């Protein structure tokens, strides 16, 4: 119950103004009640309200003018008075009046000296999704996000800077991103840069960053605003000569590489968690580079790389062959032929030039199950674990089979050592898993791989909520077939011989794969023809055909929202291949700088054409 | 003439390949006669080089496509200037023939999808279209953005 | 690597101009500095460029009037002085006024006698994808393609021809049709056609090739500029007269047919990679003539031409079914009754009257054999390897199929003459390959065959990529199974006695083929329940019908763009028909003339109904007048509106 008392306290808030005849006269504008009531009785005007109200503000927040006047002239110092606490912290009159957008009681405020920098720290105004705005904490703020000029132009006029921060450190600039009004606000940015008169020695306003540390151009690359994104990428590009329909622009490349240890655009926008961040790589100097540090310098070292792991499933699977094997020891076949089984695992043989051979590569898979341990030593020792789920489902969620593959082959190292008996098991997964994580690299090649995300897509949802709904109608059938041959003898429709493996032969009619039993010569109970008949006309022809519609029409709605998931894979690829490999190696991509005397930054060209009718139409 | 559009110059080229009969390139006062009282009435031939030498330039008798296309820009389309319609029309028209046909709208919409019915897709063209050829023009297009 | 070295070029061009006091004076119109700087000192102005500037370029480059005006005076000759080397070799300042459409500097450059007849020869110019645009060479040409009415016109004015030629031979009018923006090019192809007035005696412009022998007509025809297409047809078609709503016009029929050498449109649509130059056969003179081909003379020939594959294939078959067999020879089942087989193949049995008539079969399916070599002899020989797939993909990809056809009737001719024990293993591929070969015929017979150019589309691509995610999760799982009934006694579940079977084994598994397998009566290990449903619920439930799903998506986004298909393959099947088959049958195709005095070329003639619409005819008569389903279609509109609007 925590939303409730904040409606529990927000009617309390009215009552008090049905029951004092001042505010009630403040909520109305009576001014022959408030000429009477005021300049005559001898009663204290400081009454606070429910959530820390003045007559003030009850004025100002129903929009009344002239009653704020005539409390002008009693009221000298509830200018200064701010309202109480825990939702609504320090709001004073000052900012109420902004919020309903004029009243020119501002005028008022500023002859009646009000101050502009009290903060307003309450509740119901830091970033939540419980509040439905977010408007920042000063005064100059509030009249940014409704955009109105010149109320803004009034406020830097009497002495309120453009610096101030929040709680999270975020500028007057970074609450601009933030808003769900997008180009209405674009024009606003462009203001405020013109009162940064003052040349600053510390930063010229573009480059503070917040408490995690974040321009207003890489913000509003987190929260995808692509229109944001498109303006404020104009003051950095630089246009050099034009040639009829040519244009040769040159950007500027400095906060959108890998470069510093900030990471700075990249893994900020793969490690995001919102959906239309990935938006932004479609735009004009993005697009350019990953293609570029994809078709040079990386397709072939990841072609490369993915060959290693080939040739390393194949030198497994090569020393899982071949086992040490005997024949079947002295215990013979004890149950009555309901117990084939004859080799048995040899203990401590070793003594042949073969074993040699099988020597070497068992070793070869052991100092290869090392290797992939210690890289993900200190991946998990730092972001987190459910922070490492939140890197996982986008383009890389194998990363833990990879972890697991390890881990049996780690187990069957420490089983012949051991030399115990069941050793078959960690092997079968350690098979599995490796050859099925050989299809991580079906982002390469070509684009003829995007059915890893596609499958990913569908093994998780699709299924996997049509998993429970197989999961009880072969739960009660198979238990009716249970019972149905409890009295029969099992040497005819060896099926049913007992309850557990009954769930499992069940499992096989379900998916029609075993044949259907029938003998033709032993007459099989007369409710197992009904009950048989009812299992198929709902299992293979109602339920698991409705699967299949239901795998088809959700195949095009993702038909979209595929393609750009495989480019943006890439990236991902991308940047993690480039984090953790070092250089003397495929540098640092675009045109280096400063030798042209230009500067440390380093630069990249791009040449288009105009389509000159645009051109034609300017008129 | 001084500017115009691709459209505008490729529907009125349709218009002067329409106006013109037998397909010489000019336009002589039997040409313009004919189609001109097929249309109900009769001007009495006397109008005829009235109407051509009101226009012919350069007095040679004939109305070439230029002095048609001058002409046109006297008789100018009106102030309907964008530039959204504009570029909406470059991305549907592939070849750029300068009218959106049926198989291209078809192919447009179906990588956008919706799976339209080929009797859906003519009831959206017969609709739109207001002279009657099956195809949009570039003027016929922005009726159907703008407003209904 | 290339790239780059062209992109450090450019940005070491800048710093030239950032060092320079003349330059970075005369990138601005810093008239006042460009005065003191040039009279009063003794610099010379032959101050080269990076890319081998002057001084001189630059003011136009950078589209400054009234600088370059000033340097007229103290540099007559400049203009004279191209550029320099490997990016703009020739580049001349009289082609960078052009390309910015005005300077009106022409006249001040032409005032100062410029050369019209300098050649832009450099790197970047020439026909390139690594290049943006293509002028072509001259400066005539280069006012060509901006579209500047009076700026072409001012030059013929000053003595330049229009015959010029560039490395590729291509005329000034081969530059109109490559140009990307269509309808507003097709204008100054009328322009410049009326300064042919000088008719020469060798050919009036619109007949002149290029260095591979190309015709502006044919041009557009390989690159799909329907619309320049549609407009150079106007001059050839002679209409006749005309009643009331109808017309009967005489379309020319002179370099679209298969009658010259040159090839003239058929082959050389057919023989293009591009995909939009296949709308052409659209287009009105077209479309009627290959249906006139095809419904006369093209099909009956055809479906005549196949039956006698039929009937070869099925002599084939009978002088298969029928081969010399023994008994099996003296040697008895050696290996413990893991080696049943029966006959062993007769050696030179021959002496029977029933198998002359075997004779007589074999024979003949070896002489055809050799005649479907005897046609691809010159083929391979000319048309490359490379080359050869690019006629396969389009229309013919079979092709190399009723080559190994041909092998394979070779290898058993050789096999039973020594006399080898493998004949079989020819006679099955020189049998499936056979009876596949016959799906050739599918384009025929009606348009009831489309699906061959679906099944050729549908089996490479997606089949093709499916394939290899079988190939990986079966690789393991066949691995898998091998290790847990390694330990078991195979005389029960015998799926996986060995490794090589295990995998042909799991291989059924994935199809949902083999029964599955199971035994019921002895215990199987407790590792194989585990795996084989965690197999089932990928393999045939997942994996398999994920397939279905992606075949469903891909059969209609390709509904359009199958049945032109199948209407492109007729014609492609049409002229090869043609080639290799002699005259003095199906003649050649149209109406000869100059019987009826009009000369040798060949014609056709097509009527058709115009309509009157009467709604769009008043209002171009008042230019020259003097002193359902509507609401689930608009929203489709809607739907058209808000999707494209903004957002
Ligand atoms: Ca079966
Ligand atoms: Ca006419
Ligand atoms: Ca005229
Ligand atoms: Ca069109
Ligand atoms: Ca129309």
């Amino acid at each position: 119950s925590w939303a409730q008392s904040r409606d529990e306290q927000n009617l309390l808030q009215q009552k008090r103004i049905w029951e004092s005849p001042l505010l009630l006269a403040a909520k109305d504008n009576d001014v022959q009640a408030l000429n009477k009531l005021l300049k005559y009785e001898d009663c204290k005007v400081h009454q606070r309200g429910a959530m820390g109200e003045t007559a003030l503000h009850i004025a100002a927040l129903y929009d009344n003018l002239e009653a704020a006047m005539v409390l002008m002239e009693a009221a000298p110092e509830l200018v200064f008075e701010p309202m109480t606490s825990e939702l609504y912290e320090g709001q004073t009159a000052l900012h109420i009046a902004v919020v309903n957008q004029n009243m020119n009681l501002v005028r008022a405020l500023l002859a009646r000296r009000a101050s502009v920098s009290a903060r307003a720290t309450g509740t119901a105004f830091r970033r939540s999704p419980c509040n439905l705005i977010y408007f920042g904490e000063h005064p100059l703020s509030f009249a940014a996000c409704v955009n109105s000029e010149e109320i803004v132009r009034l406020l830097i006029e009497h002495g309120a800077d453009i610096r101030a921060q929040d709680s999270l450190g975020n500028t007057v600039l970074h609450i601009l991103i933030l808003q769900p009004n997008k180009t209405f606000a674009c024009q606003m940015y462009n203001l405020l840069l013109s009162y940064d008169r003052h040349g600053d020695h510390l930063q010229p306003l573009d480059l503070v960053p917040n408490h995690q540390g974040l321009t207003p151009f890489k913000l509003a690359g987190v929260e995808g605003n692509t229109v944001m994104f498109q303006h404020l990428m104009q003051k950095r590009k630089h246009t050099q000569w034009t040639y009829g329909p040519l244009t040769s622009t040159l950007y500027d490349l400095t906060e959108i590489d890998s470069s510093g240890d900030e990471q700075s655009l990249l893994e900020l926008i793969i490690t995001t968690k919102k959906r239309e961040a990935r938006q932004i790589l479609d735009q004009t100097p993005v697009k350019e580079l990953v293609s570029l540090k994809w078709k040079r310098y990386g397709r072939p070292y990841f072609c490369m790389l993915g060959a290693i792991y080939l040739l390393y499933i194949i030198c497994f699977t090569m020393c899982c062959i071949y086992r040490p094997l005997k024949p079947r020891t002295n215990n013979r076949t004890s149950p009555r032929d309901n117990t084939l089984l004859q080799q048995k695992l040899l203990q401590e043989a070793y003594m042949t030039p073969k074993d040699d051979i099988r020597l070497v590569g068992e070793l070869v898979t052991v100092i290869g199950a090392i290797i992939i341990l210690l890289v993900e030593v200190p991946d998990i020792f730092r972001m987190g674990v459910t922070r490492f789920f939140g890197q996982t489902i986008l383009g890389g969620p194998f990363h833990v089979l990879i972890i697991t593959y390890a881990f049996m082959v780690l187990v069957t190292m420490v089983m012949r050592l051991i030399s115990a008996s069941g050793e078959v098991v960690p092997m079968s997964f350690a098979l599995v898993l490796g050859w099925c994580n050989v299809m991580y690299f079906a982002r390469g090649f070509q684009m003829l791989g995007p059915f890893t995300i596609m499958i990913q897509k569908m093994i998780f949802g699709d299924l996997m909520r049509f998993c429970w709904l197989m999961a009880v109608v072969i739960l009660g059938f198979a238990s009716a077939f249970y019972i149905i041959f409890q009295t029969e003898d099992p040497e005819e429709l060896g099926h049913f011989y007992d309850y557990p493996m009954a769930l499992f032969s069940t499992f096989e009619l379900f998916l029609t794969i075993i044949d259907g039993p029938a003998n033709y010569n032993v007459d099989l109970p007369f409710m197992y023809s009904i009950t048989y008949a009812a299992f198929a006309i709902i299992a293979t022809l109602l339920m698991l055909n409705l699967l299949i519609a239901m795998m088809g029409d959700t195949h095009w709605r993702v038909a979209h929202e595929r393609d750009e998931l495989w480019r943006a894979q890439i990236v991902a690829t991308t940047v993690m291949l480039e984090r953790k490999l070092p250089r003397c190696l495929w540098p640092r991509s675009g045109i280096c700088g400063r030798e042209y005397g230009l500067g440390d930054r380093w630069f990249l060209r791009v040449e288009d054409r105009q389509d000159l009718n645009r051109q034609r139409i300017q008129r | 003439a001084d500017q115009l559009t691709e459209e505008q110059i490729a529907e009125f080229k349709e218009a002067f390949s329409l106006f013109d009969k037998d397909g010489d390139g000019t336009i002589t006062t039997k040409e313009l006669g004919t189609v001109m009282r097929s249309l109900g009435q009769n001007p009495t031939e006397a109008e005829l080089q009235d109407m051509i030498n009101e226009v012919d330039a350069d007095g040679n008798g004939t109305i070439d496509f230029p002095e048609f296309l001058t002409m046109m820009a006297r008789k100018m389309k009106d102030t309907d200037s964008e530039e959204e319609i504009r570029e909406a029309f470059r991305v549907f028209d592939k070849d750029g023939n300068g009218y959106i046909s049926a198989a291209e709208l078809r192919h447009v919409m179906t990588n956008l999808g919706e799976k339209l019915t080929d009797e859906e897709v003519d009831e959206m063209i017969r609709e739109a279209d207001i002279d009657g050829d099956g195809q949009v023009n570039y003027e016929e297009f922005v009726q159907m953005m703008t407003a209904k």
